[PDB]
RNA sequence: AAUAUUUUUGU
RNA sequence: GGCUGAGUAGCUCAAAGUAGAGCAUACCGUUCAAAACGGUAAUGAAUGUGUUCGAUCCACAGCUCAGCCACCA
RNA sequence: AAAUUAGAUGUAAAAAAAAAAUCUUAUGAGGGCGGAUCCGCUUCUAAUAUUUUUUUGUAGUUAUUAUUAUAAUAAUAAUCAUGUUUAUUACUUAAAAAGCUUAAUGGCUUAAUCUUGCCUUACUGUUUGAUUAACAACAAAUCUUACAGUCGCGUAAGCGGGGCAUAGGAUCACAAGAUACAAAAAGGAAAGAUCUUGGAUUUUUGGAAAAGCUACGCUAGGGAUAACAGGCUAAUUUGCGCAAGAGUGUACAAAAUGAGUGCGCGGUUUGGCACCUCGAUGUCGGCUUGACUAAUCCUCAUGGAUGCAGAAACUAUGUAGGGUACGACUGUUCGUCGAUUAAAAAGUUACAUGAGCUGGGUUAAAUACGUCGUGAGACAGUAUGGUUUCUAUCUUCUAGAGGGAAUUAGAAUAUAAUAAGGAUUAACCUUUGUACGAAAGGAACAUGGGGUACUAUUGU
RNA sequence: AACAAAGCACUUUGCAAAAAGACGAUAAGUCUAAGUAUUGAGUGUGAUUUCUGCCCGAUGCCGGCUGGUUAACGAAUUUUCUAAAUUGAAAAAAAAUUUGGUUUCAGAGGAACCCCCGGUUAAUGGCGGCCUUAGCGUGAGGGUCCUAAGGUAGCGAAAUGCCUUGGCCGUUAAAUGCGGUCUUGCAUGAAUGAUGUAACGAUACAACAGCUGUCUCUAUGAUUGACUCAGUGAAAUUGGAAUAACUGUGCAGAUACAGUUUACCUCUAGUUAGACGAGAAGACCCUAUGCAGCUUUACUGUUACUAAUUAUUGAAUACGAUU
RNA sequence: CGUGAAGAUUUUAUCGGUGAGUAUGUAGACUCGGAAUGACAAAGAUGAAUCUUGAAUAAUCAGACAUAGAAUGAUAAGGUUGUAUGUCAAAAGGGAAACAGCCCAGAACAAGAGUUAAGGUUCCAAAAUUAUUAUUAAGUGAAAUAAAGAAAGUUUUUAUAUAAGUCGACAAGAAGAUGGGCUUGGAAGCAGCCAUAAUUUAAAGAUCUCGUAACAGAGCACUUGUUAAAUCUUAAAAGCAU
RNA sequence: AGACAACACUGACUAGGAUAGCUGGUUUUCUGCGAAACCUAUAAUAGUAGGCAAUUUAAGUAACAUCUUAGUAGGUACAGA
């Protein structure tokens, strides 16, 4: 803060690989969380 | 803007901040490149204030008055220096602005001049120059090797000797 | 007969 | 040292789609002359920079500032 | 200066054919060999890609030029065109910016933007796998999957359980609908339960209906935390030095003087930190009594001084033996002032010293003034008054003793080397009115100033 | 210097059954008082001389309309469930009306406080800015803004003045003091009284004369302790101690650790530098969803007191309004 | 140039803006390029069960320091707040004179001129007065680096001078056109301003330090000669000292 | 005068009935293992709860740690303009 105190501490959320390559999943398993389209859905992916 | 008053706000604060220490071996700004001479800070890094390099400027001029020169500044004070006060306690947020201020590598070029004097007018100007500069100054010509840390590179010495694990 | 606005100054 | 509220015609004071009304001033006329008086006119939003379709107005930093707090050993 | 409109990249569009090689792939030959489709080795074939690769071909049509006998051949130029030329189609046109519900960041141009048509899945129930086991727990959350039900759009594939993404608080109580669960004798009902939904600065936002004084204050605790002093630090200071030299000095940087600076010492100020002490480290001045430092006020030796004639003084180097007094004012340290003096300088020691004293100040209870507060009361605002404890165990210390170990058997008397302390000031006259100096003024070296006794010396 | 005080002033009390005021788990009743408006109670001020100004806006109290509001009360209304009857449905059926019981909604009129109007300052309280000028100057004068009203008389570096040891004069050889005066008063002021004398004061400050061991500067003397011998015989205190100096170190100030140095063993009388000496689980400061008293327009409450009404409790004219 | 005030039209090594640069620098909210480390998962191997789950069930939630790298402070703090690693806390023992946090090393108990780590080996005090080559002369220093800076301290190295006499000293010379022009009361090399191609010489600046009111005068640069060195001149850099 | 009301008065003494998230204390031996001073929530910050996670001893292990080989995520130092 400062002369005047403002708190900021915001809820970490997380965001980049999930999984790795070659790494086994399931349907459904998050494999990267991002703001936008940094990677794109390919094969068997949505 | 100036080279000793930028066109920033002086609002937006700065972090100190560290000078730049080449550890890869980087010659970056150690020669001259505009005038004949120049004057080379041989000691350590730090960070000298626009108050520090108006008092340079105005030492040179004082003793080279009434002769045809060209002095060429290498340095900006683009870092603003903000303080807070030295008899208030700790905390209570970052301090207010007090000086515009540049850093400074080691074996960096300062100032350099270029004109139909002779060099040892030129020294005498340069040597008042560091007397009231922080830290040790050194004169340097135009055409000597450039500098990587503290090893120049002369007789032939390239940056990857100085890279090559086995030098002994 | 019982009426009544104001109106300074001049080596 | 540390916060807060103010700044517009010569002088007063009023007011995000406006800058108004007085006094003073000026011209003329009334008087032997002047004042008062009567008639008719001209006068402004500090200092920048932002916001907004547009800023006396909202925001920000300076100048002028005034006002308040500087408590317990 | 600022209104509207029109513009702001280039290329391609008759058409290829063939040889080998380097990989990579194949739900190709159900290849072969070890263990049809499983796996590691494997040749062949096919396909994409890659070599700058070996090349071959680059016409036809229209027209021009030249040759040959209107045609043939060669070269050159143009050539997307059976199509409303406003052609059309494919590809290309950095980055930033615009737009995408609101700040910022990332992302989208091949859609998450825009235009239009039809729509309202911004659906009901249940459910999968995740957020390297959401938030380093739980809970409120986030993304995603499938089945059933029935709707929209689309030729179709398929898409849709709100919005490009990341910022909207529960339960209880209350209110509106549904479910048919239970109904305190029984038939009903009430009041409950499940499902859906609404109204919140519950903003101290995991969610109490909530103003002050205490110096009359109390208890439990804290060096987990301030005031005093110590420690660390050294911005700063009322403490200094060195380097450089603008400038002042009639001249001439360094006799004196030294802008703005740089490199440091020091631990004496105001601070910073909060390390020691809150089952207790008494505090500003004064008195008493010290000890030490030396950055020197006086006294002693001495360098420099166009600016050292003398005298006095300035500056600097040695040097801390001694001294640095008296009084008025103020609680005052400090400071101002009076009058003397050779001079009337400082600092450290718990800003030395209150189990040595004092208590004027600061800082309790009382009371008043002013100011502030609605008030109780408060105030680096000011006043008058206001309990200052302790028989010294130990170390150190000041004096005096009992005992003893000495070259040694023990004594009396007088004593040395040696050690530890003590004493420690300054001025004047004579010299001499000499040196110096125009004058005023005025030294230094040396001698004496012990005697109205001796002695010495000067006069008569 | 506080309290009280004589004096001064304001409010209150008519006594017909209880004067007001105080007291009474709460009354009878008691003091007031065997008093009566020149009485009693409460509040402030604090003899006397000279005086006590402006503002009723805010707050408090008091008074006032055939007024508004107005809880209880109440004209007029409105439901839940259930039983019976009627009606309806009479298909697997409710549903509606009426009455009994039960349980809700509902407010024309209608008190005080309050709204509204006025009064009261020796009631609680409040009593302002800016520019301009006869020349520089000074500001009589002239401009304007606002308020309920803008601090009047007087006092004024004060028990009040931070700046500040304010300027000047007297006092002192020397005045941050005291006294007088000027006053542009951070932040004087009129019964929270303003202001000047006589008298009074173990109040506080300042000066003079005299006086003195207060001091320059101490000395001597006396008694009682201190000291020794004989008798009697404590206390706080104490982890244990064979309990030196210096520098450094370290929970950051060492008798006890490191290094060096110094010191034969043991008492007596002195002295208080240290043992962060002893004494009191720090009054300062901070902490605890710890306390106590006090304060108020803190939250939530109880009362004094005020207002209306059923009951005890019955009439009569009216006057009048609802309609 | 020009009109009754107007402005019009050319230039600059002046200020600002614009375009270009494979120009120079700058970086918490620049990253086109780009590590090591660390992280995730797969197979194999190794290893001291160190892992997970079931059941049962705690303490802790005042941390400190060292090192690296930051924010903050002042590029101060034994400061405050994150990150990485370790120790302390809860860890004795050896070394750092003494020592919570540092260098080693994890104490079940004894024996041994046992073997070693950090660290050390003249004496206190266990072990070298052990070998090799240089530097220092200051007790510098020797287990807590005081700075810039000065200087015929000393050593080394790299240049460079020398019987064509280096270096130092001494002797003489160091001219003339010409008191350059200007300025000034006066300026003659030497207050100040402008110029400073020449000439003649063994060499000599229209002048480097003194001197004069101004001349004069004394020195220097520079030139010749004498004396005299057979590892012996001058300067710089670096190392250790003052 | 917060003055006095018989050691006590900003509300006495005595009998009866408390709490204290605070400070202090908690007594024999051997043996095995062995932390933390962090996150989240809290009228909460010297307290407490849930985690991480210490212990006991059962069942599991394609467990865990480490290296090797191949692969992946991400843009720091550096370097550059
Ligand atoms: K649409
Ligand atoms: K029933
Ligand atoms: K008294
Ligand atoms: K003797
Ligand atoms: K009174
Ligand atoms: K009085
Ligand atoms: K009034
Ligand atoms: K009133
Ligand atoms: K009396
Ligand atoms: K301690
Ligand atoms: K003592
Ligand atoms: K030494
Ligand atoms: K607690
Ligand atoms: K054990
Ligand atoms: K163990
Ligand atoms: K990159
Ligand atoms: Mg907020
Ligand atoms: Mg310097
Ligand atoms: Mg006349
Ligand atoms: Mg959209
Ligand atoms: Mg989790
Ligand atoms: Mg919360
Ligand atoms: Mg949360
Ligand atoms: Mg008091
Ligand atoms: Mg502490
Ligand atoms: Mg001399
Ligand atoms: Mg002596
Ligand atoms: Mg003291
Ligand atoms: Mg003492
Ligand atoms: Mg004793
Ligand atoms: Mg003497
Ligand atoms: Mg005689
Ligand atoms: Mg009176
Ligand atoms: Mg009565
Ligand atoms: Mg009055
Ligand atoms: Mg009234
Ligand atoms: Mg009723
Ligand atoms: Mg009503
Ligand atoms: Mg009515
Ligand atoms: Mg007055
Ligand atoms: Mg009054
Ligand atoms: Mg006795
Ligand atoms: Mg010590
Ligand atoms: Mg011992
Ligand atoms: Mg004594
Ligand atoms: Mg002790
Ligand atoms: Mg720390
Ligand atoms: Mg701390
Ligand atoms: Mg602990
Ligand atoms: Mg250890
Ligand atoms: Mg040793
Ligand atoms: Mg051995
Ligand atoms: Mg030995
Ligand atoms: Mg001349
Ligand atoms: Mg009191
Ligand atoms: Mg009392
Ligand atoms: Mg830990
Ligand atoms: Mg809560």
């Amino acid at each position: 803060g400062a002369y005047r105190l403002k708190p900021k501490r915001t809820i970490p959320k997380k965001l980049g690989a999930k999984k790795t390559g070659d790494q086994y999943v399931i349907p459904g398993n998050i494999i990267y969380k991002q703001r936008g389209t940094l990677w794109h859905p390919g094969e068997n992916t949505i | 803007g100036s080279w000793l008053e930028p066109n920033l706000n002086r609002k937006k604060k700065m972090m100190k901040g560290r000078p730049r220490v080449p550890t890869g071996g980087s010659t970056k700004g150690t020669t001259v490149v505009w005038g004949d001479y120049g004057l080379r800070m041989r000691d350590h890094h730090r960070r000298i204030s626009a108050q520090q390099l108006k008092l340079a400027e105005d030492t040179i001029k004082q003793r080279l008055r009434g002769q045809k020169y060209r002095l060429y500044k290498r340095v900006a004070c683009n870092v603003g220096v903000y303080v807070s006060g030295n008899e208030m306690r700790m905390g209570k947020g970052k301090g207010s602005f007090d000086h515009w201020a540049t850093r400074v590598a080691v074996n960096q070029i300062i100032f350099e001049i270029r004109g139909q004097l002779h060099e040892q007018v030129i020294r005498d100007a340069f040597r008042l120059a560091g007397h009231k500069l922080p830290g040790l100054y050194e004169f340097v010509k135009k055409g000597d090797p450039p500098v990587v840390g503290i090893t120049k590179l002369e007789d032939g010495l390239t940056v990857e000797d100085l890279k090559n694990p086995r030098k002994k």
